[PDB]
């Protein structure tokens, strides 16, 4: 298999900085269909070719919004990597979406 | 993508720029051009403006030019795009409104106009219908009203995130002498791929 | 399985013609009939089979189609083509209700589009001819 | 400067020549010419880098004789193995000479002279050392000692030495079993439709065959065993045409001519109908040029009967002189399929191919969509192509039958892939041979 | 899960530079059973998340001697990426072991 020593580095260069909630799957299109803003996510160290979110990030979903997927950027507008939340979620009232951890891992 | 509530947002600053030198003037200086039926969240109503303001209101959004106009493949998505014509309503309330709605019409055919509004809306007018010099009677006088429906036409593209394009085919292919001939003379087999 | 005209899908010479009018967009028709038949000043009946299939394909695309600038580009390239070249390609119409049936083998670009600019935004009609307008079926000889 | 009009006229002859599907490749084990697949255009072209007794310009004269000139003939060189050995003693301080050349830039010579005391080797080891010194000609040459073998070792392929009074002597060409020789020549160019050897070995014969049959062309052979115009019974023999037939191998042609050994009957075959176009032609009953019948190499007779019909249970193609007139019967490969529907299934796909590649990577009307719309392209294109051979009065009728969108498994459209689409074409034959039964003379 | 665009940007700092076979699978201690030579391997640019080797590197293995394993060594040093061969094969006398192809790949 793959060495740990060889996870770490690999994943030492990802550096998500900004997480962006859609409705939809951005997949296809991960600069289409935006709900929220840019909002800062800082991640840890690599160990254990797994990194993992330092604090926890507050977004501010607008009213009358859906959220079901998430992507993430970087300093250079570029999405390295998405995914989908739990559930989807209707926020009537303007309310917050809060992340408790993201841990993006190549483990396998 | 087409969006009525960004085309009449983007019309509204049209026409703050092109005719704002006859409306009034709000507590930021700012020509009275309004959407239809105000409304901030939830009911919170909102106040008819001072006079000569101009109300926007896009009626509907029609499609007689086809259900699609053309279907194309972006980078790894199928986009449809499907072509629209929207009747958006202009009408001037106050006095002398029909003297202000007719010179919108004369300033909506002029080029440099029609490029401003080809940029930030992203449709092109297709033609403007006739201005009915209107007098309603609200309580005590009545109010000028002059309504035109202009008529725009855009292109909306929209990606169908499950497309699944094809890159490789694989053709079987069986030749013989007449139709029938279980074992085939000859049997063809064809694998192309996009590398 | 009805007949829908958002599933009827037309495609010549590998582009993928697109963009119908709302109104008749597709009309294919023989250019001669079956059999002539000759009546006998007697009475007596016999019947002429003509050894003549070939057909007419009439396409009623938008003018803002794409498909339009397709087409053109391809007639703009075949008048520059070398006499010995060909110039056909077999006319494949699909249709899963199955209204339309009929191939269109060896089809070539007849009459180029008239325009018609007015008020609102009209059709641009495209001929097609061919040398065998095929009728097929799904029931087999059975 | 230039005249104005610039005439010049020879007392030549004629030799207009024509274009058609196929260019043949002649696999000869010759020492000259720059790497593999040399080409040529013209008889003399052959001529000026082969003698007449090279086997090279026997083929190409059989082949280029005819009268429509096939475009070009490309000539591709087996890798070389020469070997060196003393015939004799050395003798005191005798002079020992050779040049080993590789690529284009090697042209040392190489001299010992050094058996004072005695040697009965040592010359051959000691040019082991100098051969392996040499600055240019270090890499690329791998030898031995023997009890030596200048052979080919990375990146230089072409090997060669010559001398004059000592030795530098043998061939023993390396390109072993075709597949060695045909990797060597794919590397090269692909352009190559039909392809021949020199060689006639039976090991190396039913190589090719079987490494041909991989591949999308055809093989020309040409033997002259006695052994096989006398067995009716295909498992009985061990000929090559039974070793062929018996394989069922589809894509080898075999002509039996009495002057297979020292001549190339074949390359006249393949001059028949490789000038004309894929499938719109009959191998059958051909009047080759030049070449004269099967004879019987015990009587030097026209073949008999038995031992024609011994030779169509092998399935090789013979010359019969049916009216005083070479013919070339049968006009059939080693696996019982007509030549002309393997040349027409080969150009079928080829054509398949290229205008299916069109779509997928020139990108024509655009990127193939998965949906009804994205098939239906493809089913144009595959009866486009299936016209072309209705047009040449190959097949008759075509059939295309493709999956519908919707009976799609969810797995191939995640791969992106397309499977499932077939074609049911139908053949037009040939009338090659009558039967007319005289109802009588009352 | 990752994306196109991300795998390629992180596989631009793999940057394996030499590679070095195995007698045994080199799990953990990865220094040990070193029987080749540091012989420089050189890698394309990422592309759709995939690298491959920019040429055929020729292996100099020594004599009496059995490869089943190899690893890449990036220039620091660092054990990146183990690996098995086709089958151990014994050098019984002097001889070179060829490398055709060698593929770094996250598509999976």
């Amino acid at each position: 298999t793959l060495t740990i020593d060889g996870k770490n580095k690999i994943l030492a260069t990802l550096t998500p900085t900004t997480i962006v909630l859609h409705n939809v799957d951005p997949t296809a299109d991960p600069t289409a269909n935006k709900v929220t803003q840019p909002v800062a996510i800082f991640f840890s160290e690599p160990n254990n070719g797994l990194i993992a979110s330092e604090d926890t990030v507050n977004i501010t979903v607008p009213a009358s919004a859906t959220v079901s997927h998430f992507s993430l950027w970087d300093d250079n507008s570029k999405c390295v990597a998405t995914g989908a939340l739990s559930s989807p979620q209707f926020f009537a009232e303007e309310g917050i979406y809060v992340i408790s951890s993201v841990s993006i891992d190549l483990n396998k | 993508q087409l969006e009525t509530a960004e085309l009449e947002k983007g019309i509204v600053r049209v026409l703050v720029d092109v005719i704002g030198h006859r409306l009034a003037r709000d507590k930021n200086n700012r020509p009275n051009v309004i959407r239809a039926y105000p409304s901030d969240n939830s009911n919170d109503k909102g106040l008819k403006p001072d006079q000569p303001f101009i109300t926007v209101y896009c009626q509907d959004a029609t499609t007689p030019y086809g259900w699609v106009l053309d279907k194309f493949v972006e980078d790894d998505a199928v986009c449809y795009r499907i072509a629209f014509q929207i009747p958006v309503l202009i009408t001037v309330n106050g006095k002398g409104a029909h003297s202000i709605m007719l010179e919108l019409k004369q300033r909506l055919e002029m080029s440099t106009t029609r490029d401003y509004l080809a940029d930030m809306t992203g449709a092109s007018v297709l033609d403007t219908g006739a201005i009915p010099n209107d007098y309603t009677y609200l309580n005590t006088d009545f109010e000028n009203s002059a309504p035109l429906v202009v008529t725009l036409v855009k292109n909306s593209v929209l990606k169908d995130e499950r497309g699944s394009i094809i890159e490789r085919v694989i053709v079987d292919g069986e030749l013989v002498y007449e139709e029938g001939q279980e074992p085939p003379e000859y049997t063809i087999h064809l694998d192309v791929d996009s590398k | 399985q009805q007949y829908s005209p958002k599933d009827v899908v037309c495609s010549w010479n590998g582009i993928a013609i697109e963009g119908f009018a709302p109104d008749s967009f597709l009309r294919l028709q023989r250019t001669s009939p079956l059999v002539t038949p000759v009546v006998g000043a007697g009475g007596q009946v016999a019947l002429t089979r003509n050894a003549d299939k070939t057909g007419t394909i009439e396409i009623e695309l938008m003018q803002t189609s794409l498909s339009n600038q397709m087409l053109s580009a391809i007639q703009a390239k075949q008048d520059d083509m070398e006499l010995e070249e060909d110039i056909s390609s077999n006319f494949v119409i699909y249709d899963p209700s199955g209204s339309v049936l009929a191939t269109g083998i060896n089809a070539w670009l007849q009459e180029l589009p008239q325009i018609e600019l007015g008020r609102d935004q009209n059709s641009k009609t495209w001929i097609f001819g061919c040398e065998k307008l095929d009728y097929t079926s799904t029931i087999p000889a059975s | 400067w230039n005249p104005i009009v610039n005439v010049d006229i020879t007392l030549n002859t004629a030799g207009t020549t024509r274009e058609g599907f196929g260019l043949p490749l002649f696999l000869a084990s010759t020492d000259n010419f720059e790497e593999r697949i040399r080409g040529y255009t013209s008889l003399t072209e052959v001529a000026e880098d082969f003698d007449e007794s090279t086997a090279a310009y026997k083929a190409a004269k059989q082949l280029w004789s005819q009268t429509p000139k096939v475009t070009q003939l490309y000539i591709g060189r087996r890798t070389m193995q020469y070997t060196v050995s003393i015939p004799d003693t050395v003798a005191e301080g005798s002079e020992y000479s050779l040049t080993v050349a590789i690529g284009g830039g090697v042209s040392q010579p190489f001299q010992y002279t050094a058996k004072e005391n005695d040697t009965a080797l040592i010359v051959l080891n000691e040019f082991k050392s100098q051969i392996e010194a040499s600055p240019t000609i270090k890499d690329g040459v791998n030898a031995s000692v023997t009890g030596m073998i200048i052979t080919k070792a990375g990146d230089n392929d072409f090997v060669k030495v010559t001398s004059i009074t000592p030795t530098t002597s043998i061939a023993a060409t390396t390109a072993d079993t075709a597949s060695a020789a045909l990797a060597s020549i794919e590397t090269y160019s692909t352009d190559w439709y039909f392809i021949s050897a020199e060689d006639r070995t039976q090991q190396f014969v039913l190589a090719m065959a079987s490494e041909i049959q991989a591949r999308k062309k055809i093989f020309f052979t040409a033997n002259a065993d006695v052994k096989a115009l006398q067995g009716t019974d295909l498992t009985s023999a061990t000929d090559v045409p039974a070793q062929l037939a018996k394989s069922k191998y589809t894509r080898t042609v075999c002509l039996w001519h009495h002057t297979a050994e020292f001549d190339y009957p074949e390359m006249a075959y393949i001059a028949y109908g490789a000038p004309y176009d894929a499938g719109s032609i009959a191998w059958g009953n051909a009047q080759l040029t030049g070449v004269a019948a099967s004879l019987q190499p015990a009587n030097q007779r026209p073949l008999i009967s038995i031992q024609k019909s011994a030779l169509d249970t092998r399935s090789c193609n013979f010359i019969d002189l049916d009216g005083g007139v070479p013919v070339v019967r049968r006009g059939i490969t080693s696996g019982g399929e007509w030549i002309d529907i393997v040349r027409g299934v080969d150009w079928l796909e080829s054509d398949l191919k290229t205008s299916l590649r069109d779509l997928l990577i020139n990108q024509k009307g655009g990127k193939i969509t998965y949906d009804d719309t994205g098939i239906t392209r493809i089913r144009q294109v595959i009866e486009t192509s299936l016209q072309r051979a209705v047009n040449r009065k190959f097949l008759s009728t075509y059939t295309v039958t493709v999956p519908k969108a919707s009976q799609v498994a969810l797995a191939d459209k995640k791969a992106r892939i397309l499977k499932d689409i077939t074609f049911h074409g139908i053949l037009a034959g040939a009338i090659l041979d009558v039967d007319l039964k005289g109802t009588v003379a009352y």
